[PDB]
């Protein structure tokens, strides 16, 4: 047990450094602008409403309903750990890789966030798989708007379809069992 | 008569094992310091005969004045049946005489003050009355003065003394001085020691500790010698630096343990009182039955408290056999006979199982296993009734005695002889029924004794027939377990929300856990949640800064000992002590749990010295337009040395099954190989894990068909590199990096200690340093062509200005900067060396890997010493100890755990080795796409970008250099996705239109060298008709 | 506990591909085309899950 | 002088002092290592190695 | 590794025959009941090895 002791603290080492690496690599912990103008990317259902008091969204509310039978998630043995990262607070991090992502784009990572607007930083985007901006700048209200309904398609297949909600299922149902 | 503090004297030597510079934590009796001592008085007319007990041990000092104290008595309790320890005292010498002790009052001695020239003191001389058992008699060997110091330690009699000859500087009490206590000689008696007296010599009739199964973390010095000594839980810090082994421990939360809390324990319940147990009208019944026709009447569902009845005052004999009648209600059977009758006073003695009689003879028989309670009663005054009670009859005429508890009721005409009587008695024709006959005058023969037999009848039929235990009142909002008739569980019983049904009794969770029980003594619910539980990992920095802790308590309802001497502030982690709260989130430095991190703080203002915790803020949100409008693009760039480091492989413990654990023992091996194959395959197994990384280190190292020679021509032009290539003047071919990391990385250290079979690398430090020779060379002056195939020579001018247009960035900014570039180059080179030297936080990750890898073998070798039922490390001992056939029947389970062990060992050493292979093919696509060449999707050789990476030995590991190019300027202004310029967009594939709002130019999308609009950079493409927020803009042909 | 070590391994494999997919997939656009999902990849919007 | 055994960074029998006299002693395994046999294919004759 | 899986049939850990039936065949239902309790506990130790 001195051993597994050890293997336990690293398995919360290696969860924690998933959490950093896939979340805390922000370098500044951050949270959504006030105003919304992006040009019909309507966000409400992902990005975290200020309607809510909780920073949360509508897919969040799908997700925790979907699979509120987590079981233990604690009586006996079941010493599970909060994360390191709390639920409120690993949201603003999805808020802070979301509008991080909106604004300074891909070069994020590379220090300050050095802000752009999201809709020509889909130009990059398309210029990422080898077509050129230009379908951007000829058909983008539209993409966006296919792109609302493809969002919408997702909540569809979030609530009437378990699509979305497989390996989620599996992974957190494998570690209850 | 006050008292007073110890610093952290009174540290002794654990055996005669010698040590070097290492730090061992071995755990046996020990001495808190810290604790609470007493400054005695000195001759200057109090007696001073400080008696305590022995009590695992006593701590000792004194300043010796004039001789005086030289008696001790350390015994048991010394009631002429223990030993005692006499002493006697020289200038500056030892010795020990041991055996008995008896005198009343004061023992002590005494120097007389008006002595005209001398004297002796030895008239009173308490000491000696019949020295008859004095086995250990081993003798040998004006200001303040020196100090003595004595302590000890009870293991087995081995009353070990420890001393030490050396002055101290304080007058008033302990010194402000450390050091250890050798041992000096170690006597074996044969009685222990628990109670110590002792007496002085004084003319009319000195520290005291005590000692308790403490912990403590050694650290010795290069001499073999101790140089100080801490606890662990005395200070959460020292707790730190126990679980770290390390006197100099970074600032970090270090588990410490668990608590298992239990306020007043739990509660025993059972339901309401019995029902349908009339005990009485069996019992004080009018209607009792004769011997042999005795009565047997069930009592059922429904309880009895056995001890109700011996208090109900209505017996006057308790006879109760097998288990214990005294709270016997605890305890629930299967169902009991509850039968009265009447018997002859005198035979209380005969109902007993195996007892005789007439009673046993014709009348009523006992079993031999009576499993039962038997009681008899007292009616002296009511036995009898006018017209005399001879109602009951008893039996004088059976042939057969009588099975266990077999009734005889027939009354037929009996018969003795061989001569019948035709229906009709007479001459040998005997009548078989006479009465008792209860007269009020009757003597105490036959005055009765009315004894009633309760019989539990526990076959295995089910045990519902029970006893009323403990119901006692419902113990509301306490965390405490419970028994309801066979159920416990840590539970917050309290008043439920929720609604029942006559089903339900007990319920369980979705993960069959006790979530709700049910009141059995009425109609009552009650719901249970994990009240405490939590381990403690204590948010403290090192010994560097403060020894003021703070300390967490992991998801614990605020129930176990508010802040006080044994502030806090309530998280979702739970209770946190030891650091009070702070408002401002600051950026974190050490995660506790549910997001807070605490940094020891002072508030220079009196001085206070607390620790402060926090919120997960780095800094605050950053406001800049985030809609339409801002675009941010650097001025300016740094290059960081990111310095990760990945584990490129491992030590090749090619461990052998039978020689690990089979030496010097050919029954060990015979034995083994009847199980055989495993350790066979665990070893291929190894082996396989072995070729395994030496393939990755030829393929990150040797990737290159051909060994390569680094030019001694250092032509590279300002930009140089001389600290990481091999300078051809130190016997070791590694560079100045690689001496610095080899002399940070240290501890297994030598392929010679053990059946730790180390394996030599297939690459051994000068070649594998060859290897980084070989690869540094290519890739800074050949490149990708000598990392894949055919050499072709490139100079670092040009193997970087590719790779600026690999990442994005243009070598335009290169040639422009590249002076300032290698300056700062350089100035990462530094930092490397600084933040490398005794820094280990970014060095860290390698020197951990072999950390694992060596308490792996530490686990691997102090794992013999798990012995599994054995009585040692390795049964070598156990081996020569039974017969080859012995040693078959116990070597096979107690090897079998060592095997399954080894397996167990190597199971860790497979999942390690599998996350090593993940990063070793990790450390090939760093090398490979990376080095060789440039890895164009972001951020993934380390943090930014990548250009170059430089590998750098490291003990199955490397470090990878980056050379990223790191923004360093937000030049956050307005934006222009495109060129409306007549239902067109002019625009580059890569690049914005950007300006602080003077002069819309195009950029490159990680530096701002903004440019003109032209045809050649900005090309027309499809149209500007859908946009989301453009601005119109000219267009000019250079 | 070895079953867990190694579903750990598993999964934090799957993890340092999630930190990938933050990194080539969300801080950036994977040129190696066609791994972030069928079709080709653009970037990705992160969210939350237990 | 009090000390009799020995021991080393790894916790294993490094140094022991012998009970007749004082000397600085070191002990370590015998050879151990390993014996791996180098050979050409069997196709090629018999001239064998240790 | 199939192949082991197989022959740890042959490892029989103080039985002599590689189906285990025959051993509980071989003893007396009670004493074959303890001796197929650690036969049986050396099996699951050869499952969760391989
Ligand atoms: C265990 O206890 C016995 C008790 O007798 C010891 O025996 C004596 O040991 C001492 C020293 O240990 C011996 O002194 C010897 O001195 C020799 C040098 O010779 C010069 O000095 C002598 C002094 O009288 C002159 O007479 C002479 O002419 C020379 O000028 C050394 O060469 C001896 O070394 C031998 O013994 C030691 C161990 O003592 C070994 O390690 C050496 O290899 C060598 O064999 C020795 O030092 C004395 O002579 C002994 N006398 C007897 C009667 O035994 C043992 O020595 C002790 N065990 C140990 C290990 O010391
Ligand atoms: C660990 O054990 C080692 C084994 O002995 C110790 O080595 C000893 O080290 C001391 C000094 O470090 C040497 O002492 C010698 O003393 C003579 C004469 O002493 C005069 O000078 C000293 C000042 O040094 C003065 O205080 C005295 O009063 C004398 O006036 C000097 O001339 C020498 O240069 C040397 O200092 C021992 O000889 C040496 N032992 C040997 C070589 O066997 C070591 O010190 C121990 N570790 C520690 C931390 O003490
Ligand atoms: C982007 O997405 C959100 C998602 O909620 C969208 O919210 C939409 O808001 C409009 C008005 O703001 C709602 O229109 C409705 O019109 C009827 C007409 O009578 C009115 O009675 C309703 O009260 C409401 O105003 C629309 O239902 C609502 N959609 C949803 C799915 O909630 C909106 O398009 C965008 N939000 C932004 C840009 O902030
Ligand atoms: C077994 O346990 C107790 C023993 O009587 C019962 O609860 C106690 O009795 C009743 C409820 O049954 C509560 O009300 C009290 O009733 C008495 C008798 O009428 C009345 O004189 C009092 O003024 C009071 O109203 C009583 O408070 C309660 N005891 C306590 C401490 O609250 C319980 O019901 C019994 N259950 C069974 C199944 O026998
Ligand atoms: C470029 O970025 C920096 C920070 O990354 C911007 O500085 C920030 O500007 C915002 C508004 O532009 C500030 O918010 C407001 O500041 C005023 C006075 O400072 C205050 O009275 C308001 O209550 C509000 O907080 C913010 O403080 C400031 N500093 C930060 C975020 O650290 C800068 O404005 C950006 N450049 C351009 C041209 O927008
Ligand atoms: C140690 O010596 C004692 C002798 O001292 C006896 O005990 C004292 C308390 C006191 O009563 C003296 O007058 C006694 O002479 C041994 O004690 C006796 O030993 C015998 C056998 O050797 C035994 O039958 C007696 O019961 C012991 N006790 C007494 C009171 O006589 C004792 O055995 C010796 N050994 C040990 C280990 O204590
Ligand atoms: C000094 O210590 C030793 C024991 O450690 C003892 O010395 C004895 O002293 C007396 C008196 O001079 C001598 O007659 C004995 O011969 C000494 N012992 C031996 C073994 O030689 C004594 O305990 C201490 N000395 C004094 C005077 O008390
Ligand atoms: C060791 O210390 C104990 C502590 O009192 C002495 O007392 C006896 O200990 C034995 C076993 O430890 C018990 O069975 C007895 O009941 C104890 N007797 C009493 C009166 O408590 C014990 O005598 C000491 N050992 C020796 C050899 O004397
Ligand atoms: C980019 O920033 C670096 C520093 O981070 C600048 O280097 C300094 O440049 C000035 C003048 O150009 C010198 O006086 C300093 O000595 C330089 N070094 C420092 C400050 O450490 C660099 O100049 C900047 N880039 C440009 C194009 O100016
Ligand atoms: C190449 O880098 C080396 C770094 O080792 C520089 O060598 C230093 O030279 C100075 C003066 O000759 C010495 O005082 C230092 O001791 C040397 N070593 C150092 C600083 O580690 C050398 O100057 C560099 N070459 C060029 C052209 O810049
Ligand atoms: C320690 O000494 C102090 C001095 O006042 C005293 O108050 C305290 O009770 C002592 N503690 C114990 C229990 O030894
Ligand atoms: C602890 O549990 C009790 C149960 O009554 C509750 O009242 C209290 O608020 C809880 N405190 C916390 C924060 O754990
Ligand atoms: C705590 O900080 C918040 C930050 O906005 C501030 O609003 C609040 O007034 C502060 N309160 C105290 C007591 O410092
Ligand atoms: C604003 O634009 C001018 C261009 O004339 C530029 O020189 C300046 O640096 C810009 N402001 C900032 C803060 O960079
Ligand atoms: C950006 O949006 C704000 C508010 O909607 C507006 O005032 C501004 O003109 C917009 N700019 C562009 C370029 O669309
Ligand atoms: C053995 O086979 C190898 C395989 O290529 C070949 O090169 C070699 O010449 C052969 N030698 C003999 C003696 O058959």
């Amino acid at each position: 047990c001195t051993q597994l002791n050890r293997a336990l603290t690293g398995i919360a080492v290696e969860q924690d450094k998933n959490t950093q690496e896939v979340f805390a690599q922000v370098k500044q912990i951050y949270k959504t602008p006030p105003i919304k103008d992006f040009g019909g990317f309507n966000f409400s259902q992902i990005l975290p409403d200020p309607s809510k008091p909780s920073k949360r969204s509508f897919i969040e509310d799908l997700l925790f309903n979907k699979v509120t039978l987590a079981d233990a998630g604690k009586f006996n043995g079941l010493t599970v750990l909060p994360p390191l990262l709390t639920d409120e607070m690993i949201a603003q991090y999805t808020s802070a890789l979301l509008a991080g992502t909106i604004t300074s784009g891909w070069t994020f990572g590379a220090g300050a966030a050095l802000q752009i607007p999201f809709a020509m930083q889909m130009a990059y985007r398309f210029n990422g798989i080898g077509v050129t901006q230009n379908v951007l700048y000829e058909n983008q209200k539209l993409i966006a708007n296919q792109f609302n309904s493809a969002i919408g398609k997702i909540q569809d297949s979030l609530s009437s379809t378990a699509s979305a909600l497989g390996k989620l299922q599996d992974v957190v149902n494998q570690n209850a069992q | 008569p006050a008292y007073t503090n110890s610093f952290t004297r009174g540290v002794y030597y654990p055996d005669k094992v010698f040590r070097s510079s290492v730090l061992h934590s071995t755990q046996d009796l020990f001495l808190p310091f810290f604790s609470n001592v007493t400054w005695f008085h000195a001759i200057h007319k109090r007696f001073d005969n400080p008696v305590l007990p022995f009590n695992d041990g006593v701590y000792f000092a004194s300043t010796e004045k004039s001789n005086i104290i030289r008696g001790w008595i350390f015994g048991t309790t010394l009631d002429s049946k223990t030993q005692s320890l006499l002493i006697v005292n020289n200038a500056t010498n030892v010795v020990i005489k041991v055996c008995e002790f008896q005198f009343c009052n004061d023992p002590f001695l005494g120097v007389y003050y008006h002595k005209n020239n001398k004297s002796w003191m030895e008239s009173e001389f308490r000491v000696y009355s019949s020295a008859n058992n004095c086995t250990f008699e081993y003798v040998s060997q004006g200001n303040f003065k020196n100090l003595r110091e004595f302590v000890f330690k009870n293991i087995d009699g081995y009353f070990k003394i420890y001393s030490k000859h050396t002055p101290i500087n304080l007058v008033r009490d302990l010194p402000q001085g450390f050091s250890a206590l050798e041992p000096l000689v170690d006597l074996p008696i044969g009685i222990n020691i628990t109670r110590f007296q002792t007496l002085l010599a004084l003319h009319r009739s000195y520290y005291v500790g005590y000692l308790q199964p403490r912990t403590f973390l050694l650290k010795y010095n290069e001499n073999g010698t101790i140089t100080d000594a801490v606890d662990c839980a005395l200070d959460p810090l020292s707790e730190t630096k126990c679980t770290l082994k390390s006197f100099t421990v970074e600032k970090g939360i270090y588990q410490t343990s668990n608590f298992r809390v239990q306020p007043t324990e739990s509660i025993v319940r059972f339901p309401n009182i019995t029902n349908l147990c009339p005990f009485g009208e069996v019992f004080n019944a009018t209607r009792f039955a004769s011997v042999y026709a005795w009565n047997r009447k069930r009592i059922s569902n429904c309880v009895a408290d056995y001890s109700v009845l011996y208090n109900s005052a209505s017996f006057s004999t308790f006879k109760c056999y097998g288990v214990s009648p005294t709270k016997l209600n605890d305890l629930c059977f299967t169902n009991v006979y509850a039968d009265s009758f009447v018997i002859r006073g005198d035979e209380v003695r005969q109902i007993a199982p195996g007892q005789t009689g007439k009673i046993a003879d014709y009348n009523y028989k006992l079993p031999d296993d009576f499993t039962g309670c038997v009681i008899a009663w007292n009616s002296n005054n009511l036995d009898s009734k006018v017209g005399g009670n001879y109602n009951y009859l008893y039996r004088l005429f059976r042939k057969s005695n009588l099975k266990p508890f077999e009734r005889d009721i027939s009354t037929e005409i009996y018969q003795a002889g061989s001569t019948p009587c035709n229906g009709v008695e007479g001459f040998n024709c005997y009548f078989p029924l006479q009465s008792y006959g209860f007269q009020p005058t009757n003597g105490v023969g036959y005055q009765p004794y009315r004894v009633v037999v309760l019989s539990f009848e526990l076959l295995h039929a089910p045990a519902t027939v029970c006893g009323p235990k403990k119901s006692t009142n419902l113990v509301k909002n306490k965390c405490v377990n419970f028994n309801f008739n066979g159920l416990t569980g840590t539970g917050v019983l309290t008043e439920s929300n929720k609604k029942f049904l006559p089903f339900q009794q007990f319920g369980r969770d979705i993960a069959d856990t006790t979530d709700a029980v049910r009141d059995p003594q009425t109609l009552e619910i009650l719901d249970i949640t994990p009240c405490s539980f939590g381990g403690v990992s204590v948010i403290t920095p090192g010994t560097n800064t403060s020894n003021q802790v703070a300390v967490l308590y992991q998801g614990v309802n605020c129930t176990e000992v508010p802040v006080a001497i044994h502030n806090v502030f309530q998280t979702r982690a739970g209770c946190l002590i030891g650091a009070e709260h702070v408002n401002n989130s600051y950026e974190c430095d050490i995660p506790i749990g549910a997001g807070i991190c605490a940094s020891y703080q002072t508030q220079t203002n009196v001085a206070s010295q607390s620790i402060i915790a926090y919120t997960m803020s780095l800094g605050a949100e950053n406001s800049v337009a985030y809609s339409n409008n801002s675009i941010a693009i650097p001025t300016n760039f740094t290059i960081s040395v990111t310095t990760e480091i990945l584990p490129v492989s491992m030590t090749k413990t090619s461990v052998d099954c039978t020689m690990y654990i089979c030496g010097d023992s050919t029954e060990c091996s015979n034995l083994l190989l009847q199980y055989g194959s495993f350790c066979t395959q665990l070893n291929r197994a190894l082996t396989g894990i072995a070729v395994e990384q030496d393939k990755n280190t030829q393929e990150v190292f040797a990737q290159v068909k051909q060994i390569y020679k680094t030019p001694p021509i250092k032509d590279f032009g300002g930009f140089n590199f001389s600290q990481i290539l091999p300078d051809p003047s130190k016997p070791s071919k590694r560079s100045f990096i690689e001496d610095l990391l080899f002399n940070k990385v240290t501890l297994i250290c030598a392929q010679k200690f053990n059946g730790l079979t180390v394996l030599p690398p297939l690459l051994t430090d000068e070649m594998i340093a060859q290897y980084t020779s070989a690869l540094l060379a290519g890739t800074i002056t050949s490149g990708w062509t000598f990392g894949a195939g055919a050499a072709l020579q490139i100079p670092f001018a040009m193997q970087m200005a590719y790779r600026f247009n690999g990442i994005g960035v243009t070598q335009n900014v290169l040639y422009e900067n590249q002076k300032l570039i290698a300056n700062q180059f350089n100035s990462a080179i530094g930092k490397i060396q600084d933040s490398l030297s005794s820094t280990a936080s970014a060095l860290g990750k390698l020197q951990d890997v072999v950390n694992q890898n060596a308490q792996a073998l530490n686990t691997l070798v102090k794992q013999l010493s798990s012995n599994f039922g054995a009585i040692s490390s390795v049964l070598n001992d156990i081996l020569s100890r039974l017969d080859p056939p012995e040693a078959e029947v116990q070597i096979d389970r107690l090897i079998t755990g060592r095997l399954q062990s080894l397996q167990t060992y190597v199971t860790q050493q497979l999942i390690r080795a599998a996350e090593i292979r993940a990063s070793a093919n990790l450390a090939a696509t760093k090398m490979s796409e990376c080095v060789l060449g440039q890895s164009k999707r972001v951020d993934f050789c380390g943090k930014g970008y990548h250009l170059m990476s430089f590998p750098q030995s490291a003990p199955h590991g490397v470090v990878f250099l980056h050379v990223t190019y790191v923004p360093a300027q937000e030049k956050n202004f307005t934006t222009a996705p495109a060129i409306c310029h007549d239902g067109k967009a002019h625009f580059p594939r890569e690049g914005v239109f950007v300006s602080n709002g003077t002069h819309w130019f195009v950029t490159q999308r990680n530096f701002y060298e903004p440019q003109i609009i032209t045809t050649d950079n900005t090309f027309v493409s499809g149209n500007c008709d859908v946009v989301i927020g453009i601005v119109n803009n000219t267009v000019y042909d250079p």
